[PDB]
RNA sequence: UGAAACUCAAAGGAAUUGACGGGGGCCCGCACAAGCGGUGGAGCAUGUGGUUUAAUUCGAAGCAACGCGAAGAACCUUACCAGGCCUUGACAUGCUAGGGAACCCGGGUGAAAGCCUGGGGUGCCCCGCGAGGGGAGCCCUAGCACAGGUGCUGCAUGGCCGUCGUCAGCUCGUGCCGUGAGGUGUUGGGUUAAGUCCCGCAACGAGCGCAACCCCCGCCGUUAGUUGCCAGCGGUUCGGCCGGGCACUCUAACGGGACUGCCCGCGAAAGCGGGAGGAAGGAGGGGACGACGUCUGGUCAGCAUGGCCCUUACGGCCUGGGCGACACACGUGCUACAAUGCCCACUACAAAGCGAUGCCACCCGGCAACGGGGAGCUAAUCGCAAAAAGGUGGGCCCAGUUCGGAUUGGGGUCUGCAACCCGACCCCAUGAAGCCGGAAUCGCUAGUAAUCGCGGAUCAGCCAUGCCGCGGUGAAUACG
């Protein structure tokens, strides 16, 4: 995984809104293509919609879910199985 | 689909590179098109006047272009006029000290590339293929040429079924490394579509 | 052998380093 | 098992389970279908079937040929057979002397 | 092959006892081109039928050799609608070949967890004319002998 | 989508790794030689010209 | 004895050139045989068929498609999908009119693109002590032509390639034979790797192929002597380090050398068998090189190109997804199932290459990946660098193991804007299948196979177990 060095990374144009919501009390939807974004503690309790290439998932943060990417739970590929 | 390009074969045995200098790693590439764009603009604004072949020569920050021709004047013009343009279209895109020179080709009829384009000529002038084709290599034989052959590949006189016409005579033996054989191609764009041209002269072994 | 890389030869097969091949 | 292949071309599992049935002929000597692979595809002309097959006393190759792509692989099959045929009983040709 | 009948290799004789035959076997043993291993297999060999059986480690492997080579064997030929096994004499090149091959694969489907030592034993079997080595010398020859009524197909 | 991508190679990227060559004759993006330019196909059809410096058919 | 209805555009004779034959003769090729190692079974990597999907872009199709185009898909690439946007447009040549040109720097909105906008000074030749007046240097804005299309057709094509096949062949000129297709030559006897060469012949020549001319390797010489070498004499910090020298090794340019030339034998000859000399012998080993043509072979997606089709979109920008999906099926590979083995520790011996936001000595922190210091090297100088098998010692003791290293958990490193999908590497733990593989099937004839490691292109990094090279060690067998 990414250096320990370097930050933990998040996309700013998302994490600001983040913030913002924070000082005003949360909270409205949040439309991300920010895949890439760690959730970070100051998300936790939110609902952010990630894109997954084609819709927005609409996924609550919790308190498990803290190290994780967003992308890891707006999954990109429909397979209900075979035959 | 099978032979193997008789110029390249014959690179350093019978026949000379065309750009010749030196360049190290980090410069080659730049040189090169240059090289190549210089080509491109004389290629096309030199071809009325009979471009066979355009030597290079480089050392730092000057450049020799040799231009080989059967009509020198259609390049020089009225005492350097056309000579003289060049130098400025050349000097703006080389960047550079950019010399060109001319120089006679002695029979334009023993020049391969020259043979090409002009059958490649006679083909979009709707010309009969096939007796072209017997002219050139008779053309060049009469030049004194120790041998000839001749190619044309396409839409022949327009037909849908694509054909290969060719003619030969005396020796083209395209296997012997110290036989020199100047080879050149033209391409000829018709209403129907392309015809390759390909030209063969052995002018002798050394 | 050549598969694993907590081995020596396992690591000049994959062509790194480490504790069980150092420099 | 077998093997189907539509080149530049869409075919339904029917179809294909069409070809498996239409290939099935070849059981009749009681021999190996080893790797049994089917190419189907579209000239100008019509449909071609191609296939390649291998047989413990050796290989199947046949090219079918029709405006119909069933019966492309008709004669597809009947070539195979012609084939089979021979390479199951050739041997027996020279027994004596 | 088609056009003439191929030369046989010369080998170079071995460094210990000079033997042509000796550097073919090592060359059998030798298994990746690691000779340095075949030779020191074969060696290791020689020291130990030497303690354990005090002679000439070179008498013996001669000895076991001589015991592998299969005088006659068949060799099929499909005549008309059958297969017959054609009992056929065996060139010294074939025999030396075949009974070197023997011998080690004997060897090496023995139960010792040494090769030296496998290779060692079944060296000594042979000279004394037991092993499986010897005993597929014998079954060939059986073989040959159980067609003895198809000797005229000789070819 | 071509020449809007032989155009696209050529204006610097809004992050360096989104660079990558193209054979700036033909314009192609797989199989480029960095020390001509080229892709593979040019490199042989210049080669074969004489008009690269130097290079010539290998043999040995 | 002997019709017709109906139906077909032929049915036929002979001969020609092919092709084919479970017809014949004679030959050749790792084609079989003789051998040695694999594949098919396992786990995994990879391509493909399918199936799935919003999309899982596209081509390749028996041999000759399937680690093939792809010599580097996280974004890019990218041609597909979803969504957000642009309209002479990311790009060419124009002609016209407004702005100021030109170039840089920020602000807002936004995922970004884009939309919005606030900055700031244009040379010229010019009336210029003056407002002011351009021209075209380049941009901007609105137009109209036009651009752009990896949209279709490789069955309209050029180019280049694959294949039969490095096979020994394919023809032409004139003469001769035949009404003619066409034959002859090119067949025949001998010979060769070869339509190679010899002899004969209604044929006599010629051309494209064969061979040779070119490259590498093997012996030797000449010319050169550093950054390479060190035989001998001096120093020798104890290292070709210093003096010195270029002998030797080498390096890299040019030559010599093998021609069946020489003897024995058989031959009508061409040649074949044997011998010597020689580093090398009968093409010395390998390479480059591929005839007329075939496969309506391959590629409109490398490029070009006819024609058809798209034009606020079948063009263009961006963010994200996909090309990496997974009931299955096949192809190519990697690692294995162990003792001729595995593990540790110490110790030897290469070649070819590559390297200035590069290769990195050496030092220090870390078990490590790596990090921070830091010298050298436009590199026969310095660096990658250690080659590995091997050698010497020690452990393992026949067990699904100290074989095997898949799967998964956890912790880190590095690249990169960013490693969720979807990177490589390190460390701890986990420790699967697999006990040598059915029908079937691949490679290789000698420095080959097998086995061992090293480099490079591509390349930020890498999914390389691939590819192209390089040397180390080094077989078995060929009756036919
Ligand atoms: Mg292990
Ligand atoms: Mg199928
Ligand atoms: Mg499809
Ligand atoms: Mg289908
Ligand atoms: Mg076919
Ligand atoms: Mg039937
Ligand atoms: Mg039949
Ligand atoms: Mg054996
Ligand atoms: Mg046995
Ligand atoms: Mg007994
Ligand atoms: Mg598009
Ligand atoms: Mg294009
Ligand atoms: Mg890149
Ligand atoms: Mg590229
Ligand atoms: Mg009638
Ligand atoms: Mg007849
Ligand atoms: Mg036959
Ligand atoms: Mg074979
Ligand atoms: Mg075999
Ligand atoms: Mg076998
Ligand atoms: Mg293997
Ligand atoms: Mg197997
Ligand atoms: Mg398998
Ligand atoms: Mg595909
Ligand atoms: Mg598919
Ligand atoms: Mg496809
Ligand atoms: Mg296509
Ligand atoms: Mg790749
Ligand atoms: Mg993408
Ligand atoms: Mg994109
Ligand atoms: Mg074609
Ligand atoms: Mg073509
Ligand atoms: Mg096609
Ligand atoms: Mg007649
Ligand atoms: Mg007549
Ligand atoms: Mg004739
Ligand atoms: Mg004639
Ligand atoms: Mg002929
Ligand atoms: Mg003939
Ligand atoms: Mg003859
Ligand atoms: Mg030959
Ligand atoms: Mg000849
Ligand atoms: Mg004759
Ligand atoms: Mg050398
Ligand atoms: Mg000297
Ligand atoms: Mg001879
Ligand atoms: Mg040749
Ligand atoms: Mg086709
Ligand atoms: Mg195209
Ligand atoms: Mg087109
Ligand atoms: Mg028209
Ligand atoms: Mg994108
Ligand atoms: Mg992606
Ligand atoms: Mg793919
Ligand atoms: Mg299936
Ligand atoms: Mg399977
Ligand atoms: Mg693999
Ligand atoms: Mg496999
Ligand atoms: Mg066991
Ligand atoms: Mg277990
Ligand atoms: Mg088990
Ligand atoms: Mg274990
Ligand atoms: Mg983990
Ligand atoms: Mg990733
Ligand atoms: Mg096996
Ligand atoms: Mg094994
Ligand atoms: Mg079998
Ligand atoms: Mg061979
Ligand atoms: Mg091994
Ligand atoms: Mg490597
Ligand atoms: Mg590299
Ligand atoms: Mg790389
Ligand atoms: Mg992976
Ligand atoms: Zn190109």
């Amino acid at each position: 995984p990414r250096s320990l060095k370097k930050g933990v990374f998040v996309d700013d144009h998302l994490l600001e809104k983040v913030l913002e919501l924070n000082a005003k009390g949360e909270k409205r939807l949040i439309k991300t293509w920010s895949r890439r974004s760690t959730i970070v503690p100051e998300m936790v309790g939110h609902t952010i919609a990630v894109y997954n290439g084609k819709q927005h998932v609409p996924v609550y943060i919790t308190e498990n879910m803290v190290g994780h990417k967003l992308g890891e739970f707006a999954p990109t590929r429909t397979y209900r199985g075979h035959g | 689909g099978n032979k193997i390009h008789p110029i390249g074969f014959r690179l350093g045995i019978t026949r000379d590179w065309e750009s010749r200098w030196y360049a190290g790693k980090k410069q080659y590439r730049h040189l090169l098109l240059e090289d190549q764009r210089i080509r491109g603009l004389l290629e096309k604004e030199l071809y009325s006047a009979g471009l066979a072949r355009v030597d290079i020569e480089r050392a730092a920050d000057n450049v020799a272009v040799t231009v080989h021709v059967a009509k020198p004047g259609v390049v020089i013009g009225r005492g350097g006029e056309r000579i003289r343009v060049l130098r400025e279209e050349l000097a703006k895109l080389t960047g550079k000290n950019v010399a060109l020179n001319v120089q006679e080709v002695q029979n334009p009829n023993l020049s391969a590339p020259l043979v090409a384009q002009r059958v490649a000529e006679q083909i979009e002038r709707r010309f009969a293929v096939r007796r072209a084709i017997k002219q050139a290599v008779q053309r060049v034989m009469e030049s004194g040429a120790k041998g000839a052959k001749v190619i044309v590949s396409g839409r022949i006189g327009g037909a849908e079924q694509a054909r290969t016409e060719w003619a030969a005579q005396g020796r083209v033996p395209l296997h012997t490394l110290r036989a020199n054989i100047d080879y050149g191609f033209a391409l000829a764009r018709t209403t129907y579509g392309v015809l390759g041209v390909k030209a063969y002269i052995f002018l002798g072994e050394v | 052998g050549k598969g694993d890389r907590r081995t020596r030869r396992g690591k000049i097969w994959r062509g790194t380093y480490g504790k069980y091949r150092p420099r | 098992t077998m093997n189907i292949t539509s080149k530049q071309m869409e075919i339904t599992p029917a179809i294909r389970q069409h070809v498996a049935d239409r290939l099935a002929k070849l059981e009749k000597w009681q021999t190996h279908l080893i790797n049994p692979h089917i190419i189907l595809s579209k000239e100008p002309q019509g449909f071609v079937a191609d296939a390649t097959i291998n047989t413990p006393n050796g290989v199947l190759v046949a090219s079918g040929k029709h405006e119909d792509m069933y019966t492309a692989i008709n004669e597809l099959i009947n070539k195979l057979e012609r084939q089979l045929n021979k390479l199951q009983h050739k041997g027996e040709a020279r027994r004596a002397a | 092959a088609r056009r003439r009948r191929a030369e046989v290799r010369q080998l170079q004789p071995d460094l210990v006892y000079g033997d042509v035959l000796v550097t073919a076997f090592i060359n059998k043993i030798m298994r990746d081109g690691k000779k340095n291993l075949a030779a020191r297999i074969f060696y290791d060999a020689c020291k130990i039928i030497q303690e354990k059986t005090g002679q000439e480690p070179l008498k013996v492997f001669k000895q076991a050799v001589e015991n592998v080579k299969p005088r006659m064997e068949v060799r099929s030929r499909r005549v008309g609608g059958a297969n017959y096994q054609v009992p056929m004499e065996v060139s010294p090149r074939r025999q030396q070949s075949l009974a070197l091959r023997w011998l080690v694969q004997a060897a090496n489907q023995r139960p010792e967890r040494r090769a030296a030592v496998r290779i060692a034993h079944e060296l000594m079997d042979a000279a004394e004319g037991k092993g499986g080595a010897v005993k597929k010398k014998e079954d060939v020859e059986r073989m040959a002998e159980a067609n003895r009524a198809y000797a005229h197909y000789r070819w | 989508a071509r020449k809007a991508l032989i155009e696209k190679a050529k204006r610097t990227p809004k992050f360096k790794v989104r660079a990558y060559t193209r054979c700036v004759r033909c314009g192609r993006a797989r199989s480029v030689y960095r020390f001509f330019g080229l892709c593979r196909i040019c490199l042989r059809e210049l080669a074969h010209k004489g008009q690269l410096p130097g290079v010539r058919k290998a043999s040995w």
